[PDB]
C-alpha cells in the first residue's frame, strides 16, 4: 500500500 | 496548491474584515447625512 492517494486526494481538493 | 490556497484563505478573511468595516461605516455615512438635514431642514423652517 502507497500513500499516493492521500495528495491527489487534497490536490482534487484544491 | 496549498501555497496558494492559503493566500487565497487569508485574502478571504481580509475580505470579511473590510467588508464589515465598509458596512459600519455606511451606516454612520448615511446617519451622519441624515442628521445633516434634519438639522438643515430645522435651519431652513425657523
Amino acid at each position: 500500500v502507497r500513500g499516493l492517494l492521500q495528495e491527489l486526494s487534497s490536490i482534487r481538493h484544491f | 496548491l496549498e501555497k496558494r490556497d492559503e493566500m487565497r484563505e487569508v485574502a478571504r478573511d481580509w475580505l470579511r474584515v473590510g467588508y464589515v468595516l465598509d458596512r459600519l461605516l455606511f451606516r454612520i455615512y448615511l446617519l451622519a447625512v441624515l442628521a445633516y438635514s434634519i438639522t438643515l431642514v430645522t435651519l431652513w423652517s425657523i
